[PDB]
């Protein structure tokens, strides 16, 4: 149920290392016997993505700011390189997480 | 006299995708080979003549 994609079932991966953490003095946490940092590569920033497509597209149109950019080097065609770039990694994550089926109708079903 | 200007017009381009490629791995690959073929290895010959 936490969701792993159906064509990634070994997806994880392990250091263990013998050195505990520490804390700055006068720092803010607890001493611990053990500690552990995750990396996990998810679908669900993806709303990040698309968020990022929100604030381009509604200031964008507008043109606000752009020449700032555009008076430091940049041009406006590399404003929208850049933008529909980000597009492909943003309709990528739309499709990513789909399960490893495929073929046409529906899965199950009914016959004389 | 008519008195100066009182007239600008929007910055204003609106905003749309061109050539975006759906370019996901999702249908990647295609390509196949069998697991070997059949054949036999469970009897001998019995060849005396």
């Amino acid at each position: 149920s936490i969701q792993f994609v159906d064509w990634c079932p070994t997806g994880f991966k392990v250091g263990i290392n013998y050195q505990p953490p520490t804390v700055v003095p006068g720092g803010d946490l607890a001493k611990v016997q053990r500690a552990v940092c995750m990396l996990s590569n998810t679908t669900a920033i993806a709303e990040a993505w698309a968020r990022l497509d929100h604030k381009f597209d509604l200031m964008y149109a507008k043109r606000a700011f752009v020449h700032w950019y555009v008076g430091e080097g940049m041009e406006e065609g590399e404003f929208s390189e850049a933008r529909e770039d980000m597009a492909a990694l943003e309709k990528d994550y739309e499709e990513v997480g789909v399960d490893s089926v495929e073929g046409e109708g529906e899965e199950e079903g009914e016959e004389y | 006299h008519v008195p100066g200007g009182g007239s600008v017009q929007i910055v204003y381009k609106p905003v749309d995708l061109s050539k975006v490629t759906s370019k996901c791995g999702s249908l990647g690959n295609i390509h196949h080979k069998p697991g070997g073929g059949q054949v036999e290895v469970k009897s001998e010959k019995l060849d005396f003549k």
